[PDB]
Parts: C-alpha cells; structure tokens; sequence
C-alpha cells in the first residue's frame, strides 16, 4: 500500500531529482569516465569467444 | 503526470549531446597535438640521423 | 517550485 | 536521433534534431 | 490482462493516439508499463 | 579479492599506515564516520539511470535494464507498476547498483 502510494506520488509530483541536479550528476559521470579513459561495454558478439563460459 | 517529466527528459538529452560534442572536440584536439608531437619526433630523428652521417663522414 | 519529496 | 545513438564517451556525431516548430 | 479485458481497444490507432505515444516515448524512454496507462493502450500494444 | 574479515583487517592496516596518524601534538584529529545511504534503491530514477547506463555500455543493454526495472509487481490480489526505484531482485541489480553507488561516491 505504501509502495503504490509512493509510485503514484512520483507520477503526480514529478521527478524529485531536479533537471539541474540530473545534469550535474550526468556531467560528473562523463568527466570521470573520460578521465579514466573508460571503453564502453559492447553488445555481445555472435562469435564472442567467452559466451559459453 | 507532471510537466517536470518533459523538462527533466529534455535536460538529460541536451546534456548527453553536449557531452558527446565536448568529447569529439577534445578528441580532435589531442589528435592534432599527437600529429604535431609526431612531426617534432620525426624532425628530431632526422636531425639525429644527420648528426650520425656527419660523424661518419668525419671518421671516414 | 522547490520540490516536496515523498517522505515530507 | 536521441535513442539509437551510442555512448557519448566514444565521441561521434550528434544526429540532427530536425525540430522546426 | 493483455487481451480479454473489455477495456482494451483493439481498433486502429488514431493520429492523436500516435502523437501521444511518440511524445511519451520521447519523455519516459523504454518505460512501457509507465507509458501505457497515459496513452490508453496496453504496454505491448504501445510498444508494437 | 577478499573476504569481509580481510577487508576489516586491511582497513585497520591502512589506518595504521597513514602518515603521523596517531600524532596529536599539534592538535590534529582523526574522524571515522560510518553511515548508510538512505533509500537509494527506492529513489533511483529510471530515465536518469538509462542515461548513466548508456554512458557505460551499449544502449540496447541499457534499455533492457531499465525496461526490466519497469514491471508490474504482484502479491496475491495486489498489483502495481514499479515506475520509480530499482528492483533489487533482478539478476544484474548488484552490478547496476554498484555503478550507481560509484556515481554517488563521486558526489
């Protein structure tokens, strides 16, 4: 009951994270991953050599 | 539902596109810096080869 | 303007 | 343009948002 | 829940429905169980 | 790498091997604060999570994960759609939360 009321309140009272807060969080993440030179994870290939394992 | 969903979504999409453009521009900047560093290394190697040739000519 | 969270 | 776009750490070109009015 | 409930519209989509579906799929991406009550069709109908 | 007792042991060793850590001559103090991040799983926003997962991986995989979190939960005659917060019962939920918590660590 509490969880349905919380879900309903999120639809009615919008995202609680502000758009400025969301952009700041996203920007911190991109700056971190660019600094760490992170290579994004690909979709698994048809012939990915570790699929069976 | 709230209109904050629309503003939130569009803010995230423009932040994503801005980050992609910044990454592209910065990648081009260190690409050109790598080009200039490679050219300077090539000039340094050419100068070292010229010095070695001059030393060989002096020894011969 | 300033959001009121679910718990408040 | 906003969905099938792949990660922003890979650089790449933003597809044009032909918005108009 | 997905077919036999009498509130399920199986007629062809109107233009207002299509505009609402695309607009909400842009707002709340891949959230089909959330999108579907606002559009008025099932989640599988909206996705298809 | 380590079992949680070895994690505690390594935390003790790191505290001991910090510089001048037990020196209180010049009035310096040491603080340990342990705390818990309150209602993180509950307050994860699925659109923002889709954006962050799109950062670290393929967009099909990110879309799978957030669409998977948007489901109907049932218990006997009760049901609702989860549209806000993560489901910790998905198989990949530990991965998704460790990435989200890494962003919180950055904050």
């Amino acid at each position: 009951k509490a969880e349905q009321e919380r879900q309903h309140n999120h639809m009615k009272d919008g995202p609680y994270v502000s758009s400025e807060e969301a952009v700041a969080i996203y920007t911190t993440t991109v700056h971190w991953l660019e600094a760490r030179k992170f290579s994004p994870i690909p979709f698994p290939s048809v012939s990915y050599k570790h699929d069976t394992k | 539902i709230n209109d904050k969903f629309a503003q939130f979504s569009e803010a995230l999409f423009m932040a994503d596109r801005h980050a992609r453009e910044e990454v592209r521009q910065r990648a081009m900047m260190q690409q050109r810096l790598a080009e200039k560093e490679r050219q300077q290394k090539e000039e340094h190697l050419r100068q070292l080869a010229q010095q070695a040739r001059a030393e060989r000519a002096a020894a011969a | 303007n300033a959001v009121i969270l679910h718990e408040d | 343009a906003l969905t099938e776009t792949q990660s922003s750490l890979l650089g790449g070109e933003n597809a044009p948002l032909a918005e108009g009015a | 829940n997905e077919w036999l409930d009498p509130s399920i519209k199986k007629i062809e989509w109107s233009r207002e429905e299509d505009e609402k579906l695309l607009h909400l799929a842009k707002l709340m991406p891949t959230q089909w169980r959330t999108i579907a009550p606002i559009v008025g069709r099932t989640a599988n109908q909206c996705l298809e | 790498s380590e079992v949680p007792p070895l994690l505690v042991y390594k935390w003790c060793q790191g505290i001991n091997n910090l510089d001048k850590v037990w020196d209180t001559s010049n009035g310096e103090c040491n603080v340990i604060i342990e705390t818990q991040l309150s209602k993180v799983y509950e307050k994860i926003e699925l659109t923002l999570l889709n954006s962050l997962l799109r950062l670290i991986m393929d967009h099909n995989l990110a879309d799978y994960i957030t669409a998977k979190n948007n489901v109907t939960l049932t218990y006997k005659d009760m049901s609702h759609v989860n549209s806000y917060g993560m489901i910790r019962g998905l198989q990949f939920s530990a991965f998704v939360f460790q990435y989200y918590g890494l962003i919180l660590d950055l904050l």
